[PDB]
């Protein structure tokens, strides 16, 4: 499986040329990334910064240095000769077709497979806004023609015996790892339906956009959304019988031995009863 | 006379990759930022010196490998001055090295603001930066007498022994100071939303739920045949009519006899909280 | 007046619980701290155990070491 | 009577010193690990 | 507060079941009127600030006086000062808070809440003078709701406590 | 608590009773709790003015009654009335009854307008020179001086020991010797040998300098002239010296603003544009703190406007002491402008002096206002900023001396425990002492749990507390809790403790602290053993200094007893200077908080001191000179 591992660098070392050149809002910073893979999994360790620039209005102004910005992987040669390029990262807040046209270009300096990852300026969101591309010919059905396409795949940052413990001594504030962390990451998981939910409000615009002036309609997401219903709700009632019945069996076993594991701190009676005798020298 | 040593988060963690977990032969860089002398200390921008079988060599001090550094400094956006230079030693009880104090010396006439930042990568190990630094004098009482580290109680530096007390004598070779940590708004909850503990873990609806099948049954022999035993090896341990307390096993003996097992009821009753009941948040 | 009885019978109530977060917290007090005390403790390489023999008038004591030869070394304070 | 304001001093004591140590408790709790495995 | 015991009034209401030398002081019983805002006069003095304890122990002694007399419906009226924390309970307490009350269920024609309250009449039940007493009327209302929902572990286990000829015609019901 | 005006002239019309002055203290029960047990300014200011007339008819009274009436209120047209109806007696002694006792009683902004505004009133131009302040400091420099009786040989013990760079030996014994004489004027210690007079440091000539803000307090032109060649017409080096004479100027002065107005602008403005040299920021240091006393008690533009100018020269030096005279421009209620200039720059300079200078600032602009300030002590809690929180806690208790309110404590718990950082740990420590007045036995009751607990910080904020409530009063329970803060090797843990035995041993001899004996011991021969540190040096003499400053004749106390307020230079002073971490010369604001314990006469005509033979204590074992 390909599993893109990015480290937090990464999105430190953008995210101080986005306050020098004070790009955002709509402008993207383009990046290579690094790494050592022959296998399928990536990894992306280092990265650097190529100085791009576009214009707003339009999406086809591009200029990107091709052997001037190799001089710090050159320099980078010197320090680790084992990682070479596997890929490369853009920004794209609105997503500019501007990848989609050429993939030749960045795959000839990149004898990996094509990547491309997204690094926000604003990387706010409570998700996981961090999203990776693979550029490959994909059958689409929509009816027009097969081209080459972007294929989304997770990704997740990275932590190394250097920064692991090297973030958590900056923060040292609020961690709380315990068995209570269920709370936490439930509700994350209750906001990661309100986090979809909100992109179902996106959805809601998406009719709003057939709504508008000559918009075509994409008919591979109407292939998702059409199975919305007989997919998972009354028809699960049928299965609901036996199905409540595995959940009452956590029930079980879990309350006859809570109450008794609960049983042993009986002695803090009997050592407090203790001291009460000892209190002859006291 | 005195000064104190502050470093952000960005320029805290680069080298110390290839430092800490990228094992022995380390190598150097050069720190950017600025600052006020005698007072204040910062550094921002750092990128690193090239490898080579020596390690830290004049080659990688020649400014030739800057030479191509140095314009992708306004290419990138990210460019300042220099405030110094870095390096790494695999933990010298003493006298670390001083090829790299006689780079220090050629480049403090041009500048005066270098600071010298050394980091162990080897004791290291415990998470916290080892704070070192060698620095020219500043404004001289050290060609005889002077305390640096301003606030001079402050907190004791540690180390281990020699150049501890070797402060007083050698001051004009070197100069203590204090490194301290800082980071900035967007360096601070910014990096901790997606950090926290272990990872972010993006998509939190992902569990392990999708994936029972059989598991499920495997729970459910999990929190019986184990606890089965701890049933009887709780009544058999306790059973003993010996006591007579002082010393004899108590040091641990009867954790995995008596209290573990409760703690081991409670490994198989918090798997049984992990998921709990109703995970699939409501619905039917 | 009930507010100068009912505010006098809150405090032997509350009383015994703070006892106790003060025992709880007096107990991670000697938990962290004897951790940070292992730094000091192991910085010498161990310690030694050997048989005594005898001992002596001149506040000194016999002891025969297992693997070396008998050394007559000192006490301390405490025995 | 004019003890009835002097009745909030150990009134205010058991109040401010119970939820200072109980949030400490699980600071204490998750920083234990932290220094344990330093050493 | 420590200083008002229970058992200060608790020996009037012991020589009315007499009925050979006292009753009160007169057949009639017309003096019992006084004795009943005597009863209740502690009641009045138990307030929001008086009272944290012999309050608990002033409406039992009243309440267990309407078994045959007084109206065992000002006890639903009753739930309303029925709450209250709960100080302390020391020694023969746990005897004395049902055992009386164990007939309620004589009324409202009901049966599992009778399992629940019926072991009071049995917790620590025999005592010096209590022994023939006041254990008697134990087993004899433990008996019969055995036979109403659940059954009787042994007929001779309650010999220990109880006569068996007591609880004799019990055992044919069975 | 019931806020009723009908009852409060009813009750008094209930009690016919006209000793005057002893039946006045059935009205003061009501009226002394207006601070304390009422939190309400309604109550304060649309009541009493209904019995200041009543009292004012007759003038037979007590007076203590109305001093405490004019304190909070901030308005002169109370004390403007006073010497009205006093007038037409024209006795000096009766005028001035009440105006003696209204030093510590009314604020700066009453004081100035008894001066000048009264010209043209019908008042004694004799008593314009009692209202400005001058007869307090000045009884003290006769009581500090011929009734002072030390043994140098304290001192001179740690005379010739060694010879410490830095500061150390130029500062700790420069500082102690600036406790020890202050207010005789005696500078012969410093000029005792040459050698080591000449040998100090940078900054230990700018203590050196700033040694004598402190011994020459209370003068006028003795205050900058003790030294030529550090006066305009002569130099002494390119380095930093003369910072200290402008450093501790102020200190030496009994307010007056119209000295330094035009003295200190004038190397402002010419310094404002850009500093380059060393000999710029000489000047510019010391004049952008001292610039505050025109600006002191009383609104001031041109120390706002022109110390803005200094903070974008990119100087750490003078720009920490820029923030604080901007701080010190508005004493009272304050502006909500001036608090949100200073919140706006603290994002632009990248100094952290300057950056916590804009924070401290604004805990000096609101003088009062404490519930209503919550707005801004939100925002600077709410930054992760370590140098933006800094007042949310000197800011919230001020008025609370003596018994407080929980719910302000409260607040300062949960900040407190879960955070280990140091500026948010020790910003809640100073609100700590000030609710702790109340009781000095409660002391080491509620802060306790800092001493239980093994760390640095921790047990640092320990003994603050101790220094404040239970330095004059003295406690029996303060022993045990001082002993683990001893054998703590770290300086500001052993140093916290050190502050706490010279504050609470101050006015201490034989039977009434027994244990003195073995407490000297900590503030001598730490400095024989060399194996501390060098601030267990530098608090040895600087501690041992605070007790015998001015011959044990002067402590520590923030509120006093007559009118149960606090002093304007006596809370700030003692707030910035335990900070040794940023600016490690600041010992000399310690000055400003000596209160002496005394009883001083007052000539009717003249306002002298009498001689004559007064009763109080004629043994030795109870109240007595302390000595060796």
């Amino acid at each position: 499986h390909e599993k893109v591992t990015i480290a937090p660098l990464v999105l430190l070392s953008a995210l101080d040329h986005y306050e020098r050149t004070q790009t955002k809002e709509n402008k993207r910073c383009v990046g290579v990334i690094l790494g050592d893979a022959n296998s399928s999994t990536i990894r992306v360790t280092n990265s650097f910064a190529l100085p791009f620039e576009e214009d707003e209005k339009n999406s086809d102004v591009w200029f990107l240095d091709h052997n001037y910005i190799e001089n710090m992987n050159e320099m980078c040669k010197k320090i680790n000769a084992k990682e070479k390029l596997i890929g490369w990262y853009h920004s794209g807040p609105k997503l500019r077709a501007s990848d989609l046209k050429i993939n030749e270009l960045f795959k000839k300096y990149t004898q990996n497979n094509p990547l491309l990852l997204i690094v926000d300026v604003k990387q706010q969101g409570v998700g996981l806004p961090t999203d990776a591309y693979v550029a490959i010919e994909q059958v689409k059905d929509d009816g027009t023609s097969t081209e080459k396409t972007f294929l989304h795949l997770p990704c997740t940052i990275e932590a190394e015996e250097a920064e692991e413990i090297g973030v958590e001594h900056l923060l040292r504030d609020v961690r709380d790892q315990a068995a209570g962390g269920l709370s936490i990451r439930l509700t994350n998981q209750l906001k990661s339906l309100k986090g979809l939910q909100s992109k179902l409000k996106d959805v809601v615009e998406y009719l709003d956009k057939v709504i508008n002036k000559e918009l075509p309609i994409n008919h591979t997401i109407l292939g998702k959304l059409q199975d919305v219903f007989n997919l998972l709700n009354n028809l699960q009632k049928a299965l609901t019988v036996k199905t409540n019945d595995e959940l009452m069996v956590i029930y079980i076993s879990n309350l006859v031995r809570s109450i008794i594991a609960f049983d042993d701190l009986i002695e803090n009676k009997i050592q407090n009863k203790k001291i009460q005798e000892q209190r002859v020298k006291d | 006379t005195k000064e104190t040593v502050y470093i952000s988060s960005i320029a805290l963690l680069k080298m110390l990759k290839h430092g800490r977990a990228g094992v022995p032969m380390e190598v150097m860089g050069l720190m950017l930022g600025e600052f006020v002398d005698d007072y204040t200390v910062n550094v921002v921008d750092v990128f690193a010196m090239p490898q080579s079988g020596t390690g830290v060599s004049v080659e990688a001090v020649d400014d030739v490998f800057q030479a191509k550094m140095m314009d992708m400094l306004k290419q990138t956006g990210r460019d300042q001055m220099v405030v110094g230079w870095y390096h790494s030693h695999p933990g010298f009880g003493c006298w670390l090295s001083s090829v790299d104090v006689n780079t220090q010396k050629s480049f403090e006439q041009l500048n005066s603001r270098a600071v010298a930042v050394v980091v162990d990568p080897i004791q290291s190990v415990k998470g916290k930066v080892v704070i070192d630094a060698f620095r020219l004098i500043d404004t001289g009482a050290l060609i005889n007498n002077l305390e640096p580290r301003q606030t001079t109680s402050n907190t004791g530096l540690l180390n281990k022994a020699n150049i501890q007390a070797l402060i007083h004598g050698l001051n004009r070779h070197y100069y203590s100071l204090n490194i301290d940590y800082h980071k900035t708004a967007k360096e601070t909850k910014m990096l901790m939303n997606l950090h926290k503990e272990q990872w972010q873990s993006g998509l939190k609806m992902y569990d392990y739920e999708e994936k029972e099948e059989s598991n499920l049954a495997a729970t459910k022999s999990m929190v019986k045949i184990a606890e089965q035993y701890s049933k009887r090896i709780e009544e058999e341990k306790e059973l003993t009519e010996e006591e007579l307390k002082t010393r004899y096993v108590g040091r641990q003996d009867p954790k995995k006899h008596l209290s573990e097992t409760a703690d081991e009821t409670l490994e198989n009753n918090i798997v049984s909280v992990l998921t709990a009941g109703v995970n699939s948040v409501a619905i039917k | 007046e009930q507010k100068i009885q009912e505010t006098e019978l809150k405090i032997r109530s509350k009383t015994e619980n703070v006892r106790r977060l003060e025992a709880q917290r007096n107990a991670l007090n000697d938990k962290v701290r004897f951790i940070k005390d292992e730094l000091r403790l192991l910085q010498e390489p161990g310690s030694y155990v050997g048989e005594v023999i005898k001992i002596v008038s001149d506040k000194k004591v016999l002891v025969k070491v297992q693997p070396e030869g008998k050394y007559i070394v000192d006490v301390a304070k405490d025995i | 009577y004019f003890k009835l304001k002097k009745l909030e001093k150990e009134y205010e004591l058991l109040t401010l010193q119970e939820d200072y140590i109980k949030d400490e408790q699980r600071h204490l709790k998750r920083e234990l690990k932290r220094a344990q495995e330093e050493v | 507060l420590n200083l008002i015991n229970a058992k200060l009034w608790f020996y009037i209401y012991l020589s009315h079941e007499t009925l050979a030398r006292s009753s009160e002081e007169i057949n009639s019983d017309n003096q019992n009127i006084i004795l009943r805002s005597t009863m209740m006069k502690f009641l009045k003095i138990a307030s929001l600030k008086h009272d944290n304890e012999t309050k608990a122990m002033l409406i039992n002694l009243i309440l267990r006086d309407f078994l045959n007399n007084g109206e065992v419906d000002s006890a639903s009226d009753f739930i309303s000062k029925l709450e209250y924390p709960h100080t302390d309970v020391s020694s023969s307490l746990e005897a004395r808070y049902f055992f009386y009350l164990s007939k309620i269920n004589a009324i409202q024609l009901d049966y599992s809440t009778a399992n629940e309250y019926i072991i009071a009449a049995i917790r620590k039940a025999p005592h010096n003078s209590k022994s023939l007493g006041f254990l008697q009327q134990s087993n004899k209302l433990h008996c019969c709701i055995q036979l109403l929902m659940g059954d009787i572990p042994e007929l001779s286990f309650f010999h220990q406590s109880n006569m068996q000829k007591s609880l004799l015609p019990y055992y044919h019901l069975t | 608590e019931g806020y009723r005006l009908d009852i409060i002239e009813s009750a008094l019309k209930s009690k016919l009773d006209q000793s005057t002055s002893e039946n006045v203290k059935i009205i003061n029960y009501l009226l002394t709790l207006a601070i304390t047990t009422v939190t309400n300014s309604k109550f304060r200011s649309s009541i009493l003015r209904k019995s200041f007339d009543f009292l004012m008819n007759m003038p037979n009274c007590d007076y203590l009654t109305l001093n405490k009436v004019v304190v909070n209120l901030n308005d002169a047209g109370l004390a403007l009335q006073l010497f009205k109806k006093l007038k037409e007696e024209n006795d000096e002694g009766l005028s001035a009854q009440i105006a003696f006792d209204l030093v510590s009683s009314a604020s700066q902004q009453l004081l100035e307008i008894l001066v000048t505004e009264l010209t043209a009133q019908g008042y004694d131009p004799a008593l314009l020179n009692i209202l400005s302040g001058l007869p307090t400091c000045d009884y003290y420099n006769t009581f500090l001086l011929n009734n002072k009786n030390i043994d140098i040989g304290l001192l001179n013990k740690s005379k010739s020991s060694l010879d410490g760079k830095f500061s150390l030996f130029h500062t700790a014994v420069s500082v102690a010797n600036g406790f020890m004489h202050a207010g005789t004027t005696d500078n012969s210690f410093i000029k005792a040998n040459l050698p080591w007079l000449g040998k100090a440091q940078n900054w230990a000539k700018f203590t050196a300098t700033a040694s004598l803000g402190v011994i020459h307090k209370g003068n006028l032109l003795e205050g900058k002239k003790v030294m030529a060649p550090y006066l305009p017409g002569s130099r002494a080096s390119s380095r930093f010296i003369k910072g200290g004479s402008l450093y501790g100027l102020g200190l030496i002065y009994a307010g007056f603003g119209r000295d330094t107005t035009d003295y200190l602008k004038n190397i402002i403005v010419e310094n404002s544009g850009t500093s380059g040299d060393e000999d710029v920021d000489v000047l510019l240091h010391g004049a952008s703190l001292g610039i505050g006393l025109a600006a002191m008690g009383s609104a001031n533009i041109e120390v706002y406007e022109a110390l803005k100018e200094v903070l974008y020269n990119d100087s750490a030096t003078s720009g920490e002491a820029a923030a604080l005279g901007m701080g010190l421009c508005m004493l009272g209620t304050g502006k909500p402008e001036a608090i949100h200039d200073m919140f706006t720059y603290s994002q632009e300079t990248q100094h952290g002096n300057i950056t916590r200078g804009l924070a401290v600032g604004l805990a000096l602009i609101n003088y009062g206002r404490q519930e209503l300030a919550d707005d801004l002590i939100t925002k600077m809690l709410a930054s992760d900023e370590s140098l933006l929180r800094y007042g949310g806690a000197f800011t919230i208790a001020l008025a609370y001396a003596g018994t407080g309110n929980n719910s302000a404590v409260k607040r300062l718990l949960h900040v407190a425990v879960s955070d280990s950082n140091d500026d948010v740990r020790r910003a809640a420590v100073i609100a700590l002492g000030f609710v702790l007045l109340r009781d000095y036995t409660t002391v080491p009751r509620i802060v306790q749990l800092l001493s239980k607990s093994h760390n640095a910080h921790v047990r640092c904020g320990t003994a603050f507390a101790l220094g404040i409530a239970c330095a004059g009063k003295g406690l029996q329970s303060a022993i045990d809790v001082l002993d683990p803060l001893t054998k703590d090797p770290v300086d500001f843990v052993r140093q916290a403790a050190m502050i706490a035995l010279s504050m609470i041993l101050i006015q201490q001899t034989e039977k009434l602290n027994p244990q003195v004996a073995d407490i000297n011991k900590n503030f001598l021969s730490v400095i024989t053993n060399k194996h501390q540190e060098g601030l267990a040096k530098f608090g040895a003499c600087v501690a041992q200094g605070i007790m015998n400053a001015g011959g044990r004749n002067v402590t520590i106390q923030l509120e006093n007893a007559d009118t149960g307020t606090l002093d304007t230079k006596s809370v700030v002073g003692l707030v910035m200077f335990s900070q040794f971490w940023y600016w490690f010369p600041l010992a000399h604001f310690l000055s400003l908080s000596f209160t002496p314990t005394t009883v001083i006469g007052i000539r009717g005509s003249d306002q002298a001191i009498p001689k004559f033979q007064m009763n109080c204590y004629a043994k030795e074992d109870a109240f007595s000179y302390p000595r060796m």
